[PDB]
């Protein structure tokens, strides 16, 4: 989750999320550099009494300020597109979990073996336990095995929703009649939070996502106990 | 002939700045706004379970 | 039929100061008044209907 | 002297650093002595006095370069007034905090926050740089 | 069997047809067996794959329509 | 369609030239970059002597009669398989 | 008598001098940036995982009572 | 009065009507924006659940885009300036022009109706189904919204036909297209985008209307339809829409920067024309960068990333050409110039965060978060708006014959500059750390940036109120214009301030040589 | 074209015996748009043209714009005036400073 | 631009009145609604 | 013909600055006020 | 037959333009005038129906910048950019 | 007194009545769809017809009767009509996009095939082919009409234009009968949706175009057109060809390829 006065991304929980952090640092450096070049050149243009107001020839400086930017875009696209195709590679999940968006809560289905499914609703604020997070907690968390490749499938049974977990770098829209796939792999145990990310009506603000990542053996016993 | 700025420039600037600082410092600290700064270095963690 | 265009040209080029939409004579004035009355009346009606629809029933 | 609105299609006078010789003289009508002065100007300029030279300058042009280019105290008024209105904005926010904003949620109470903070630390929120990374788990304190 | 394997016929983010296809296959296979009166368990793989991939409401709705005579797919 | 362009005021050499350098050649340059990219030979596939391929009903009128006109040893196997 | 100063292309000269300055400053910022932000980040993540023990991490969390699924 | 103001066939008067309407819409949009930030300025619930909140969010966007920006820039500055800048006697279709105007107040009325009946349309200005469908939004609100957009669409499509025809057909015979000022170019390019994009939007919202009322199923999977199809049709219009919103602004900026640099012309005129046309063309082949999380195949996503970034090239030519126009200028620090310089820097910042978002891999995390809201308010509420304020202070004396108080206008600039930056800069932080769009409330961690952002919006409010007083002061004091510099390269001023009702009754004389 | 050829065209422009008042203004207003402070020989020729046009005021204005075009390079104007001294003396041209016209 | 002096001068005092009236026209109606929000909502 | 010139090419009168103030106040003020009253309308609705 | 021609039936301005064109005349400024050499002895002659008309000067071929100014009845005036001469030849239609 | 060739139009009330009619029709459809009444709608349709009637009447007054259409003015109207037709093409494009999106990836609810299970398309060789020949034929007859007009032949103009109109009418009656006979409806999923909405808007344009041709017919009857100046007729012919071409695309896409 996010903490007070956070400036940047939530710490990465998956290798792809870490990849995105470094790509963002790379791109942000270019962003700061170009904008500060522009602010600087502006202040430069504006701080002299010297004048030169006759027609000026553009027939050469346009080469520079067209090729330079072309080169910069390429320096961005290269790593951008390496990551894109990375997140598309074949991987072979150990486990498939479905989530279905609803107004206003998520349901989850783990049906590889048994028929396990349950609803996951926000903890109302008047019912939070001491130390729990307003708007973020759910009654039934998404328990998953850590250090394993998981295929998440996302759909909806009513309007659009979108299923997001920022620290894993995940956001997959939930569309009725469609089954969208993404993969999930946590490097660490713990609790990882997200929020519905497509406007869906009265309680769009209040249908969060909590993943609970634990060792496989605990996940198996948890599964069995939820039947 | 001194214009409006020669006449009032100094007072406008001084009083503008003094007033702005006063009222913003007051709004920020005295009427119960929740800034929610970071607990890092400021909060003593406390048993919750 | 016969070509009466010249007579129409004479009529519509008459230097009487009237805007084109009224230059045909009194019929123009009536059609304009009917049209404007339907638009303005219907518009006030649409507002009544908005007033009506703006509350539960 | 007197510029008129019905003169807009005609060449006009302007003081501009980059247009030093404007399309018309500043003053076109001449009194008797001004007319004599323009006649005197056709003879050697060495015979013109300083005052005469100035007067010829002031008939041709309105403001000198030094006059037209001078800086002003306007910046003081602009920055001061901006601060004043920005200060006035804080009054609006005070009024809003007082008459509109109800109590904020109980989860911002000091004790809730201390408890939420420990829980965040127990679940190791942002343990690489963000948050728990700034807690010393060995000394049970915030990293100094 | 842990979960449905990658399937190169449906390599993309939209997995809707994967679920549909395997659902069709299982009930087609089942009919072929059941018909030529034989061993339905030969169809098990398709049933595992679609139970893994397919939302419960989809399966349930398709089952209801097969029973009703309104399933629009060919079995 | 209209594109997004605009001009048209008057048909001239200048407009067509503007389109040549401002749209057409830049498009070719981009497509050139895109190719000068996906280039690089490919893992040629295992040989399978399919009977619908490597057709020989009559020797070709050149070479040893068994090599296609632009035969590429690296990617075109003969009816008996690749060369070396 | 005063020496003759440069009188021509004074604007172009200021321009060139400062553009070259902005260039140099930019490489100095890039250098600084991919040292205090990018490398720093790559090294925090590398250092954190070099000897990370996920089971031990899990064990602490479980003992602190955070999990629904593991007591 | 009725003859002049309700039956107008005059380009200046119709421009003036558009300026008044857009100014009124501006106050509406502002109020909606303050309601948003009032809700966000403290954690907890102020107004109600997400429905009323997103009815406000939705109306804020529609009013700012369709009723403030487009009318002001295209209906207002376009009608006033385009015929004057080409020495024309009026627009090609002066009476059709009046209908484009008068379609707007009914359109705005329909939008107000929508928010008043039932529970309003809390759909987002994108109006996605099924949320916007007859089940999740039963009753008249969404249909009122669709009809409002239909009227506004017809208004701009007829306006665009009028502008293209006027600009192609009504120049002096010696004037080629390569002798028309950049603002006229920007309005023509914008009109071509409108012509091509609005009818696709019209088809798509019409399909929504029939799904909601005639039992069609274009977007309803139960009948074989696809909610994603609506998205494609909307964004096929929606991305060009944003270039429509900034292009006339680019045109104004060019005129303002040239003018207060004491220059007779913009640097690299033909590069400027090339850039606007390129941006206009590229603006039609990138729409799916608004759909990177919907589940699109990877190659499709690679193409939309690359095509989107390419727009930086022509755009960078314009930015650098504005700088080169400043270079060596006799710089006049007028309020208009300040708006233009703020424009250049702030547009650039917002363009660059657009480039971040173009990267579909990163966009997965940034999509539907405040990082997107920060991007677009930099380009709209700094970009589009600064261009508008710049144009307004610059041309006010042409349109009215009176001068503003420059000191007051500078103060107004300073306040606005502080306000908008305080509002939107912190939203980058909210986005990166994951606050979603269209939330009436947020997890406590996000409190600080939201509180500061909300204070920002109040500062912008103060600026908005000051602007109104400034316009009043101008009309109350009646300082009449006498002389205006650089008329030799700014034809629109050459007929005096305000020009006569009929201008160019005798056209200009221009030799071929 | 070299600097010397540029200067020579301008000396020649102002040296035209019957140069008119329009051409004098056109010349100075064009010249000051360049990225340079005009050489003394150019200013000399324009001052002599002011004399043939019986226009004392413009001669002084011309000296002001030379000073203006130098921007923050304070050493240029004194050099140019030093070089113009014989012409100033010959023609009775007072400087903006001698006339008090350098005062704000 | 050059302009003539104001035909109908607006003194500091008249501007103060114009500015105050302008601000109140935006602030009062809104203030009234927000102030009674509790009574509209928190019913 | 129609009146031409400053203060005459507009649909509102600027003959009196105080009447103008009142008019601009109702004009801009009604626009700014409307969303507040629509919100209130909706809240007082359910 | 039975279909009127323009000769027979065209009226108002359309007719004026048609007749004037017949006579090789351009009272409605449909065509672009051709420059003379522009000297003071050979100025571009600029027809007008009052005593001033706005002139736009494309100084050099292909300039995108047009130079605009009022030309008044009287002595020839010069373009403030390239100096070419223009002279108003007022009155009629 | 103007010395350009462009048209300064008299102040007109039609833009406003047109705009109000747009409000009445949109508010009218709302009231119809949601409040069970047609009153606003009927008023709106009425004011809309009156507006178009008087506005175009006036354009006729201005041109035929007052001579305001100089070549320069006519040239603008040509641009105006070309652009309007382009915008209509884009409008249809959105519906063809919808059709191909749904038909090229038929979803499971349809049986995952196109046409969907339970849909029996019309036979494209039957009335749809007849419609196709009717509209192609009318494109030949209107071209004969145009040449007759330019050759100054009043009688053959009128007879070719009559035939052209009659063909439009026939197409419309054929389509109406086909709509009645079709065993699928607008509510038959995305197949009925795309079919009826796309061909329905096309039918609306055929009615509009036929009406425009009929306006030209009566103007021709009254000798308005000269052998060289007849823009209303050219515009109606361009629109007519646009209507024919859109049909060809619909026939090939929806009736033939989509069957
Ligand atoms: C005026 C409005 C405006 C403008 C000009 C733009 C311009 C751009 N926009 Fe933006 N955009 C919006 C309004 C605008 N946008 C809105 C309203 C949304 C959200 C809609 C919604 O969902 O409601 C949006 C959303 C949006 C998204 C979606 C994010 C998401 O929802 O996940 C993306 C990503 O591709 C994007 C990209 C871009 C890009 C690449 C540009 C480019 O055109 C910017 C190009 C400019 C520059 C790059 C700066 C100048 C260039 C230089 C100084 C040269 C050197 C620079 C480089 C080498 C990079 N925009
Ligand atoms: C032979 C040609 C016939 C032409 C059309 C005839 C009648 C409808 C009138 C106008 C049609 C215009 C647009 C098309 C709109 C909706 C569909 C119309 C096509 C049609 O006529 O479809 C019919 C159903 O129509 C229905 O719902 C009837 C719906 C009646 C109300 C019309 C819908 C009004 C909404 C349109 C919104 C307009 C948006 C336009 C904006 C453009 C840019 C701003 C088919 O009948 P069915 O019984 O379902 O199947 C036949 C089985 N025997
Ligand atoms: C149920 C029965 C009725 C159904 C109602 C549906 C609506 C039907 C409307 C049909 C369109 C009628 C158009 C009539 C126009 C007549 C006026 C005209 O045609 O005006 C002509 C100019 O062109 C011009 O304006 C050309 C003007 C452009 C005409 C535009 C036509 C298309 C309108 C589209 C509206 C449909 C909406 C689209 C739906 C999405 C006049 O100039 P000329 O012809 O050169 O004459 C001059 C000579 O006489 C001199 O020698
Ligand atoms: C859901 C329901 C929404 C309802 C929206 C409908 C709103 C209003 C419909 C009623 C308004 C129509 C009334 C007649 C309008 C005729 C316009 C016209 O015919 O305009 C002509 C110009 O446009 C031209 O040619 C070519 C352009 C002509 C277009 C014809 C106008 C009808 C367009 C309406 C449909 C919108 C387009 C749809 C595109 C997807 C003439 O220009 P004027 O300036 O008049 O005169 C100039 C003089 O020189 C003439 O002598
Ligand atoms: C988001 C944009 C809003 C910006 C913030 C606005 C801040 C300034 C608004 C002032 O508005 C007035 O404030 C009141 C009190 O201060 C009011 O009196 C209310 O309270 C009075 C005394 O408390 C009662 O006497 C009255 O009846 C009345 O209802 C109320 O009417 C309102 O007009
Ligand atoms: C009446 C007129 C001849 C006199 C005239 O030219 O004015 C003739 C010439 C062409 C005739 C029309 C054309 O022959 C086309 C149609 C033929 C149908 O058989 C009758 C109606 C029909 C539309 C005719 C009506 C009328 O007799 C017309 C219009
Ligand atoms: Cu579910 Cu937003
Ligand atoms: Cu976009
Ligand atoms: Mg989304
Ligand atoms: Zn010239």
């Amino acid at each position: 989750m996010a903490y007070p006065m956070q400036l940047g991304f939530q710490d990465a929980t998956s290798p792809i999320m870490e990849e995105l952090l470094h790509f963002h640092d790379h791109t942000l450096m270019i962003v700061f550099l170009i904008s500060s070049l522009v602010l600087y050149i502006i202040s430069l243009m504006l701080t002299t009494k010297l004048t030169h107001t006759s027609t000026m020839d553009a027939q050469e400086v346009e080469t520079i300020w067209t090729i330079l930017p072309a080169i910069i875009l390429i320096l961005i696209a290269l790593p951008s597109l390496r990551i894109l195709y990375m997140m598309d590679e074949i991987n072979n999940p150990s486990l498939t979990v479905k989530t279905m968006g609803h107004q206003w809560y998520w349901s989850y289905e783990y049906t590889d073996y048994e028929d396990l499914s349950f609803d996951s609703y926000m903890i109302p604020t008047s019912e939070l336990k001491p130390g729990e997070l307003r708007l973020l907690e759910v009654d039934n968390r998404v328990v998953l095995p850590m250090e394993m490749t998981i295929r998440m499938l996302v759909s909806s049974e009513d309007v659009l929703h979108s299923w997001a977990v920022p620290s894993l770098g995940l956001k997959t829209d939930a569309i009725p009649g469609r089954l969208n796939q993404t993969t999930l792999m946590s490097s660490r145990p713990g609790l990882y939070y997200g929020q519905c990310s497509e406007i869906c009506g009265s309680n769009h603000s209040f249908m969060p996502i909590v993943l609970e990542l634990v060792p496989l053996k605990y996940f198996e016993k948890w599964s069995a106990s939820m039947l | 002939a001194p214009d409006f700025h020669d006449k009032y420039g100094n007072a406008v600037l001084a009083s503008g700045a003094t007033f702005c600082v006063a009222v913003w410092v007051y709004m920020a600290t005295q009427i119960g706004i929740e800034w929610n700064p970071s607990p890092v270095g400021r909060v003593t963690p406390k048993e919750w379970r | 039929f016969e070509n009466r265009v010249a007579e129409k040209q004479k009529l519509f080029q008459e230097d009487n100061g009237l805007p084109v939409h009224l230059k045909g004579g009194a019929t123009d004035n009536i059609l304009y008044r009917v049209t404007m009355t339907l638009c303005l009346g219907g518009t006030l009606y649409s507002l009544y209907c908005l007033g009506w629809a703006s509350f539960p029933h | 002297s007197v510029v008129k609105s019905e003169d807009y299609a005609l060449p006009s006078y302007v003081d501009r650093r980059d247009y030093p010789l404007p399309d018309v003289a500043h003053v076109k009508n001449l009194s008797a002595s001004q007319k004599a002065l323009k006649e005197k100007e056709k003879a050697s300029w060495s015979s013109l006095s300083i005052d005469e030279k100035v007067e010829l300058y002031r008939l041709k042009f309105k403001e000198s370069f030094a006059e037209m280019n001078r800086s002003t105290n306007e910046w003081k008024t602009v920055v001061g007034a901006a601060m004043f209105f920005i200060g006035f904005t804080a009054l609006l926010l005070i009024w809003e905090k007082h008459y509109v904003y109800g109590p904020i949620p109980h989860t911002f109470e000091e004790e809730w926050v201390a408890k939420q903070t420990k829980r965040m630390l127990d679940m190791k929120v942002a343990p690489i740089q963000g948050f728990s990374a700034k807690w010393d788990y060995d000394k049970n304190e915030w990293k100094k | 069997y842990q979960t449905a394997p990658f399937d190169s016929r449906f390599p993309n983010q939209n997995q809707t047809r994967n679920c549909w296809q395997n659902y069709l296959d299982f009930h087609r296979c089942e009919k072929a067996m059941t018909a030529k009166g034989g061993d339905v368990s030969v169809c098990e793989w398709y049933r595992r794959v679609y139970k893994s991939l397919c939302p419960i409401s989809w399966v349930s709705t398709w089952d209801d329509r097969r029973a009703e005579g309104t399933f629009p797919g060919k079995i | 369609a209209s594109a997004a362009k605009g001009d048209h005021g008057g048909t001239g050499a200048r407009t067509w030239r503007f389109l040549t350098f401002g749209l057409a050649l830049p498009s070719v340059a981009l497509c050139t970059l895109n190719s000068w990219l996906h280039s690089g030979h490919r893992e040629r596939p295992a040989f399978i002597p399919y009977h619908h391929l490597r057709i020989r009903t009559k020797p070709f009128s050149w070479g040893d009669g068994n090599h296609t006109f632009f035969h590429n040893p690296r990617v075109n196997p003969l009816p008996t398989g690749y060369e070396k | 008598a005063l020496a003759k100063p440069q009188m021509r292309g004074l604007l172009a000269r200021r321009l060139r001098f400062h553009i070259v300055g902005a260039f140099m400053v930019s490489l100095g910022f890039a250098t600084f940036y991919k040292f205090a932000v990018a490398e720093k980040r790559k090294k925090a993540y590398a250092d954190f995982y070099r000897n990370y023990d996920s089971m031990k991490d899990f064990e602490e969390m479980r003992k602190a009572g955070i999990f629904q699924s593991a007591k | 009065f009725i003859n002049r103001w309700l039956f107008s066939t005059n380009h200046k008067d119709i421009g003036t009507l558009y300026l008044l309407f857009g100014a009124w819409a501006g106050m509406v949009g502002t109020a909606l924006s303050l309601l948003i930030r009032a809700e966000l300025g403290q954690p907890g619930t102020l107004l109600g659940d997400d429905q009323i909140y997103n009815v406000v969010v939705t109306a804020h966007a529609f009013v700012m885009i369709f009723f403030m920006v487009m009318p002001i820039m295209i209906g207002g500055f376009g009608n006033w300036l385009v015929p004057l800048m080409i020495g024309a006697p009026d627009m090609a279709f002066p009476r059709m022009n009046n209908m484009s105007f008068w379609l707007l107040p009914p359109s705005f009325l329909l939008l107000l109706a929508s928010s008043m009946v039932e529970a309003g349309a809390g759909t987002g200005w994108t109006v996605y189904p099924p949320l916007a469908g007859n089940l999740a939004h039963a009753g008249a609100s969404v249909d009122l919204t669709i009809f409002s957009l239909h009227l506004a669409g017809v208004s701009s499509i007829l306006g665009a036909i009028n502008f293209i025809t006027t600009i192609i057909n009504m120049k002096p015979p010696a004037m080629s297209q390569y002798q028309t000022p950049l603002f006229v170019w920007s309005v023509m390019i914008t009109a071509v985008l409108l012509l091509l994009s609005l009818p696709v939007l019209a088809a798509g919202i019409t399909m929504l209307l029939t799904d909601r009322n005639l039992n069609t199923t274009f977007f309803d999977p139960a009948g074989g339809g696809d909610p994603i199809l609506y998205q494609h049709l909307f964004w096929f219009f929606g991305h060009p829409e944003v270039y429509i919103l900034i292009l006339p602004g680019f045109g104004m900026i060019s005129h303002i920067v040239t003018y207060y640099s004491g220059k007779k012309e913009p640097f690299g005129y033909m590069g400027m024309v090339w850039a606007m046309m390129s941006i206009g063309f590229l603006g039609f082949i990138v729409w799916a960068h608004h759909m990177f999380t919907v589940g699109m195949d990877v190659d499709t996503r690679a193409y939309f990333t690359s095509a989107t970034m390419i727009i930086a090239i022509p755009t960078g030519v314009k930015v650098f050409s504005w700088l080169a126009t400043l270079h060596g200028g006799n710089i006049k620090w007028s309020p208009a110039m300040m708006w233009a310089l703020g424009f250049i820097f702030l547009f650039t910042v917002g363009g660059l965060t657009g480039i971040v978002l173009a990267n579909s891999s990163l966009d997965i995390v940034l999509h539907d978060t405040y990082y997107v809201v920060a991007h677009f308010h930099y380009v709209l509420s700094m970009g589009a708006v600064f261009a508008i304020m710049g144009g307004f202070v610059h041309w006010f004396p042409l349109f009215s014959g009176y001068t503003l108080n420059d000191t007051w206008a500078k103060i107004h600039f300073a306040i606005m500059f502080v306000g908008v930056n305080m509002t939107f800069f912190p939203q980058h932080f909210l986005g990166l750390s994951g606050m979603p769009r269209r939330y009436s409330d947020y997890p406590d961690a996000y409190t600080m940036w939201n509180t500061i952002s909300s204070m920002g919006s109040f500062i912008s409010l103060t600026a908005v109120m000051l602007m109104v007083f400034i316009i009043w002061e101008a009309f109350a004091s009646k300082r009449e214009v006498l002389t205006v510099d650089l008329t030799t390269t700014n034809l629109e001023w050459l007929n005096g301030c305000p020009p006569p009702y009929h201008t160019f009754e005798e056209p200009t004389y221009v030799n071929l040589k | 074209e070299t600097d010397e050829e540029f200067d020579a065209r301008w000396v020649t422009y102002f040296n035209k015996p019957d140069i008119d008042a329009w051409e004098l203004r056109k010349g100075m207003n064009t010249l000051v748009g360049y990225d340079l402070v005009p050489e003394p020989k150019i200013i000399d020729a324009a001052l002599r043209a002011c004399r043939r046009l019986n226009d004392f005021a413009s001669a002084v204005r011309i000296l002001e714009v030379v000073k203006d075009k130098a921007g923050p390079h304070k050493e240029i104007y004194p050099y140019v005036i030093q070089e113009l001294r014989p012409t100033l003396n010959e023609l009775g041209i007072s400087t903006p400073e001698e006339l008090g016209l350098d005062k704000v | 631009i050059t302009a003539k002096p104001a035909k109908t001068p607006t003194s500091p005092k008249e501007q103060a009145i114009g500015l105050s009236v302008t601000f109140l026209s935006f602030l009062l109606p809104a203030g009234w609604v927000l102030y009674h929000l509790d009574n509209y909502k928190k019913s | 013909h129609y009146e031409e010139g400053p203060g005459k090419n507009i649909p509102f009168s600027v003959e009196n600055k105080w009447r103008l103030l009142a008019m601009m106040t109702l004009f801009f003020g009604s626009g700014f006020a409307a969303p507040f009253f629509i919100v209130r309308h909706q809240l007082l609705k359910k | 037959g039975g279909v009127p021609t323009d000769e027979e039936q065209a009226t108002g301005l359309e007719r004026e333009v048609m007749l004037a064109a017949r006579k090789g005349q351009d009272p409605y400024n449909i065509l672009a005038p051709k420059a003379t050499s522009g000297t003071k002895e050979d100025p571009n002659l600029v027809p007008s129906i009052t005593n001033k008309r706005i002139v736009g000067c494309i100084c050099e071929e292909d300039n995108s910048t047009v130079i605009w100014f009022w030309l008044h009845k009287g002595e020839a005036q010069r373009c403030p950019s390239c100096g070419t001469h223009y002279k108003l030849v007022p009155h009629q239609l | 007194h103007q010395t350009h060739a462009y048209h300064m139009v008299n102040p007109s009330p039609w833009p406003l009545t047109g705009a109000l009619s747009a409000l009445l029709m949109t508010s009218g459809l709302t009231m119809w769809f949601h409040f069970n009444s047609m009153t606003l709608l009927m008023i709106g349709l009425t004011t809309n017809m009156l507006t178009m009637y008087q506005w175009w009447r006036d354009v006729i007054r201005e041109s035929t009767f007052q001579g305001h259409h100089t070549p320069a003015v006519q040239k603008g109207l040509r641009y105006g009509m070309i652009l309007f037709i382009i915008s209509e093409v884009l409008f249809f494009t959105g519906f063809f996009w919808a059709f191909y999106h749904s038909s090229l990836a038929p979803t499971p609810e349809l049986g995952g095939c196109w046409p969907p299970t339970g849909i029996h398309p019309l036979n494209p060789l039957e009335v749809p082919l007849l419609n196709t020949s009717v509209l192609l034929a009318s494109g030949v007859s209107i071209t004969w009409a145009h040449h007759s007009l330019m050759e100054g032949d009043r009688k053959h103009m009128l007879q070719a234009l009559f035939i052209t109109i009659t063909l439009g009418v026939y197409f419309t009656l054929l389509q109406a009968s086909e709509y009645y006979e079709a065993p699928f409806t607008i509510s038959d999923g995305v197949y009925g949706s795309t079919f009826f909405v796309a061909t329905g808007f096309h039918g609306l344009h055929v009615i509009i175009g036929s009406t425009f041709l009929i306006v030209c017919f009566f103007r021709q009857l009254k000798f308005h057109f000269t052998s060289n100046h007849h823009f209303g007729f050219e515009a109606a012919a361009w629109y007519w060809h646009f209507v024919d071409v859109v049909w060809l695309f619909l026939y090939v896409s929806i009736y033939w390829w989509g069957s």
